[PDB]
């Protein structure tokens, strides 16, 4: 009946696995054994941003590395001026259960969504001057886990219904749908060249998609539990993963396999956010133990800890310029580090 | 020189209005209480929703003694709830509604309660436990055509606690059955409570009009206990 | 005219020894308890917040009352001489009364705050310090010092000749410079008995009675047990404060009332009152001691770190 | 990959006994609470029993207590379910399931739809 | 049987996945290390910068 | 002044 299909499907997995093993020429540690350590990074909390009433679930930076958007589960999406610590806008949300936020590269729009299953796009440069909704993207049958802009008219989204979608804001409807995840997709990171983007789901895997074609290029596995964070290596040829198994791993698109694992025996809590530095040498990972650690991305050496939060760290972000790192936590405060 | 300071003072003026609005919104926000109404599809959640409303999130707002309650029912999700349940860490309590007549689903309900109670992020939130459809349970028990021992062998070795206060006219069989159902959940809760949170069991029907009063009463004690723990009185 | 005494005024050697024995134990126990409380409040960041900074103020005040009242008096009970001279005689009592005021007013603040907590809704937060509470703590310190200033103002040192011997003694001077100081001289005992004994008892009993009413008159039965236990611990705290502080104020009042200048036996009374006062200092320090013990007894959150 | 594969099952006369074996590979077996879940024909998923990390904590659904007994061998990353005196109502597809995250006492894994950390399943016929 | 249509997706995506060429992990490590070395002096976190240039001073 | 009260203050507690 289906014996041939089953046999071929089972054998193809080993076909891929053997090629991966053969390509496994040498572990990254053996190539990075002699290279100097970063040292110890004594990053200090420079600013603390207060005004959110409840847990902060998402935070994102603008292209200019000054303006900062953050979404709290009290129904507010504040835009902070990081240099001055002042606020610019306070967008009241129709639903209190926001779970993600994004800053359009142009800065004219800001996005948010959550258990409402609707991705709402806001306009911060209206003719009247007051922040107001611009579109309410609907079509996902699950909570919106992450959303990022490719440009002012396209936003890529991830939903708890195990699908990722690409929207056209003016049209207000999907254009290409990404299917293949087995569990809830929890995060996505658009490529620096915005041609590809990778998303991690609650199935112990991350997948590489093509924004234009919509096909699945590569599925990455190796984690043991749900993946909660994803971040592209700045070069665009690798990406880091955060998961509930208390480890972070670095995957390479061309090699098609894990290149390094970042773990410690005293860490038994999950990773909630992952973000590289500008040069890619420093990997910053937030944890449920209220601590954000700094991993040397080439030697898997913990070079520092950003201990300043009560309650879990929710979101992590590095300025495009690289002059600061933003940390949001369920303590309802945002802290800027450098 | 003039332009820079003009812009900076304008930004400060805008931030002042933002702060004022946030202050008023904090007043409103902390004035209300937030509840996560949770339970199986066959549980009579709709009956409770109607009972409040007489006064894909089906938010429900009701008011008792000038205290504003806000009740949420997340119905637009899949069955894998382990990720969106974390959004409700701040809720005052979880309203767990249970069908006490469906013995097949009782173990599923107990497992869900066990997971909610011990979850790393929800193990600070008290649970108001509503054992719904008690008239159906009574009819099924006096009917005799179904036995609870087949699904819970421990029933043959259970006797009602002295504190049980059966309503007038109840057969001993029905009170024993319902108090066993209650005691399963109480066992789960007392196994690892650690005094951080408590479960408040109640019985109710589809034609009961006092569920909002019960939620108000239970929330009062939940907040009272949290405050006393905050001030080190315990 | 006043006639001589019937007998001598003295402190018995056995009384000195027993008082010193109890005093060292009180010193050690209070210092250990308050040091542990301060460690908990100032070493772990997670346990510092509005409710706990009033406890911190009370703990600091208790530390002052121990360390600046026990060592001086335990010495004096033996030596019967004034070492530090004029400069210190103005400082010791002033800081002593400041600290006592801090302790009593902090107890009142704790009572008010607990009533507010039981009465209202949603008073829970992690690390945080409300502006009102930070204002009130420093306000309490300031008001205590302002009320204690007269202490420093009135005291002085006088050399005296007695029983064919020379002595120098620090006291609130019998002759006062101004009318305000004379009023203080004439009222000190009752002022202390009212503001530092009766005001704390009143403002604690009233608020704790209101809190107990709020807990018991309104809506499983285990929470009834919890309410009963909380009310019990609160009222035993009030009662122990009252009994620990009573004898010192009572000694002052009996001195003011029973001491008749014309009575030859007045110095028997006076010797008794010295015994009572020396007991009172130790039990007043025991009052400060009992607070950390109570926290260890009833606060589970603290028992995790207070002691093994 | 996080791979769970079940073994055992098959036709059994009413009564008798069987032994189900689930081989866990790709993840640290010792670190996870593990469960058995059943889906009878024409019925939804049901949770059978669970075993904690060490094996010192155990629980069963009442309908099988005394008939089944779970076991695990951490050193060989294998989980066992020994079934005795199978009633005809016990015929169902049995899956070995792993709780989503390590070092926790909570699990959300009896899903009508797909769930990631669960084997293909074995059918037991009575 | 109806499962034939559904059985195809277990194969298809993995089959497109398998045929795409690959690079030896040593070469990927070379890429990563070279990129990290090239932008070392443009990373305020790897090398702390003077307080004057840091906006958040 | 009455010397007995001075002696009392001499031995008495600082209060």
């Amino acid at each position: 009946e289906l014996d041939q299909l089953r046999q071929e499907a089972e054998q193809l997995k080993n076909q891929i696995r053997d090629a991966r093993k053969a390509c496994a020429d040498a572990t990254l540690s053996q190539i990075t054994n002699n290279i100097d350590p970063v040292g110890r990074i004594q990053m200090r909390t420079r600013r603390t941003l207060r005004g959110h009433l409840a847990k902060i679930y998402a935070m994102h930076w603008g292209t200019d590395s000054r303006l900062l958007v953050s979404a709290s589960q009290d129904g507010k999406l504040i835009i902070w001026d990081s240099y001055t610590t002042n606020k610019v806008h306070a967008i009241p949300l129709r639903s209190s259960w926001v779970m993600t936020c994004a800053y359009a590269p142009s800065g004219n729009y800001v996005a948010c969504g959550g258990l409402d299953n609707i991705c709402s796009i806001y306009n911060l440069k209206t003719r009247e001057g007051n922040v107001r909704v611009s579109r309410e993207l609907a079509g996902h049958t699950g909570y919106l886990s992450c959303c990022r802009f490719l440009d002012d008219n396209q936003i890529v989204t991830s939903s708890g219904d195990t699908t990722c979608a690409l929207w056209d804001i003016e049209t207000g409807q999907q254009t290409t749908t990404f299917t293949g995840h087995t569990g809830d997709v929890m995060s996505l990171s658009l490529a620096p060249d915005t041609r590809l983007f990778v998303s991690g789901a609650c199935d112990a895997s991350a997948k590489l998609w093509d924004v234009r074609e919509g096909m699945c290029r590569q599925t990455f596995t190796g984690h043991e539990s749900d993946i909660n964070a994803i971040c592209f290596f700045p070069n665009g040829n690798a990406f880091a993963t955060g998961s509930d198994d208390a480890t972070c791993r670095l995957f390479d698109l061309r090699a098609d396999q894990e290149l390094m694992t970042y773990s410690h025996d005293n860490i038994i809590c999950g990773i909630t956010s992952v973000s590289f530095s500008k040069s890619g040498r420093l990997l910053l990972a937030g944890y449920d133990d209220f601590n954000c650690n700094v991993w040397d991305a080439l030697k898997a050496d913990r070079a520092g800890v950003l201990a300043g939060h009560d309650n879990r760290v929710s979101c992590l972000g590095v300025t495009d310029d690289g002059m600061a790192v933003a940390t949001g936590s369920w303590d309802s405060f945002l802290k800027i580090w450098n | 020189t003039e332009d820079q300071r003009n812009e900076e003072k304008a930004q400060r003026e805008a931030n002042k209005k933002i702060e004022k609005q946030l202050q008023k919104d904090k007043q409103v926000y902390r004035a209300t209480h937030r509840l996560l109404l949770l339970g199986a599809d066959n549980s009579g959640k709709s009956t409770i929703v109607k009972q409040m409303r007489i006064l894909g999130i089906f938010e429900t707002k009701f008011q008792v003694d000038k205290v504003n309650f806000h009740m949420f029912d997340v119905g637009g999700q899949r069955d894998e709830r382990r990720k969106w349940i974390q959004c409700f860490n701040d809720v005052t309590a979880i309203i767990f509604v249970v069908d006490s007549s469906d013995y097949n689903r009782l173990q599923e309900a107990l497992n869900l309660f066990k997971s909610i109670w011990n979850n790393r992020w929800l193990r600070t939130i008290s649970v108001i436990l509503f054992l719904n459809k008690q008239d159906l349970l009574a009819e099924k028990v006096l009917a005799g055509k179904s036995k609870i021992e087949d699904y819970f062998p421990e029933f043959a070795r259970y006797t009602t606690p002295e504190d049980a206060t059966p309503e007038p006219g109840e057969d001993p069989r029905v009170t024993r059955a319902k108090y066993f159902i209650r005691d399963e959940f109480l066992r789960i809760s007392t196994a690892s409570g650690d005094g951080r949170h408590y479960c408040y069991p109640h019985f109710t029907c589809a034609v009961d009009t006092e569920n909002a009063r019960r939620i108000f009463n239970d929330c009062k004690d939940i907040i009272l206990q949290m405050n006393l723990r905050e001030y080190n009185l315990v | 005219s006043p006639p001589p005494c019937q007998g001598p005024i003295e402190i018995k050697e056995t009384f000195k020894y027993i008082n010193t024995v109890v005093s060292c134990l009180v010193f050690v126990l209070g210092i250990i308890g308050n040091s542990t409380l301060l460690r908990i409040i100032y070493k772990n960041k997670c346990m510092r917040n509005g409710p706990n900074i009033l406890i911190a103020s009370l703990a600091l005040g208790d530390l002052l009352h121990i360390v600046i009242d026990i060592p001086i008096n335990v010495y004096k009970l033996l030596a019967e001489d004034w070492p530090f001279g004029a400069e210190m005689c103005k400082l010791v009592p002033f800081i002593q009364k400041a600290s006592v005021g801090i302790t009593v007013l902090s107890l009142c603040a704790l009572s008010i705050d607990r009533y507010r907590a039981v009465a209202s809704w949603s008073r829970i937060k992690g690390i945080g310090v409300p502006k009102w509470t930070a204002v009130e703590i420093v306000l309490i310190w300031v008001v205590s010092v302002v009320l204690a200033v007269p202490e420093a103002i009135g005291f002085d040192i006088i050399t005296m000749d007695y029983k064919g011997s020379y002595l120098r003694i620090c006291l609130l001077h019998p002759v006062q410079k101004t009318a305000f100081m004379q009023f203080y001289k004439t009222a000190k005992d009752w002022w202390l008995f009212s503001f530092y004994f009766c005001l704390p008892l009143a403002i604690t009993a009233f608020f704790y009675t209101l809190m107990t009413c709020e807990m018991l008159r309104k809506k499983l039965n285990d929470h009834l047990k919890q309410r009963r236990e909380v009310a019990k611990t609160v009222f035993c705290l009030v009662l122990v404060f009252a009994l620990c502080w009573l004898p010192l104020h009572l000694s002052r009042i009996l001195k003011l009332t029973l001491y008749n200048q014309n009575d030859p036996n007045r110095c028997e009374l006076l010797s008794f009152l010295l015994v009572l006062d020396y007991i009172g200092i130790n039990m007043a320090s025991l009052n400060s001691c009992i607070n950390p013990i109570a926290l260890y007894l009833v606060s589970k959150r603290f028992k995790n770190c207070f002691k093994s | 990959q996080v791979q769970l594969q079940e073994s055992g099952g098959g036709l059994v006369q009413p009564g008798g006994s069987l032994r189900l074996s689930c081989a866990a590979s790709g993840f640290t077996f010792s670190n996870y609470k593990m469960n058995w879940v059943r889906q009878a024909p024409g019925k939804g998923l049901e949770w059978v029993s669970d075993i904690s990390q060490s094996g010192a904590s155990i629980s069963y659904t009442g309908s099988v207590k005394g008939r089944f007994t779970i076991s695990r061998d951490n050193a060989k990353n294998t989980l066992y379910l020994q079934m005795n005196s199978l009633k005809p109502e016990d015929t169902a597809v049995y899956y070995c399931a792993r709780c989503p995250a390590p070092f926790t006492r909570d699990c959300f894994d009896v899903t009508s739809t797909t769930y990631a950390y669960r084997g293909q399943g074995t059918q037991v016929t009575v | 049987t109806a499962s034939i249509a559904q059985a195809r997706k277990l194969v298809e995506q993995l089959k497109m996945e398998a045929n795409i060429d690959r690079i030896k992990v040593s070469k990927a490590a070379a890429d990563l290390m070279a990129y990290c070395e090239a932008h070392a002096k443009e990373d305020p976190l790897l090398t702390p910068v003077p307080a004057s240039e840091n906006p958040f001073r | 002044m009455d010397k007995e009260a001075v002696y009392f203050a001499h031995l008495d507690i600082i209060w």
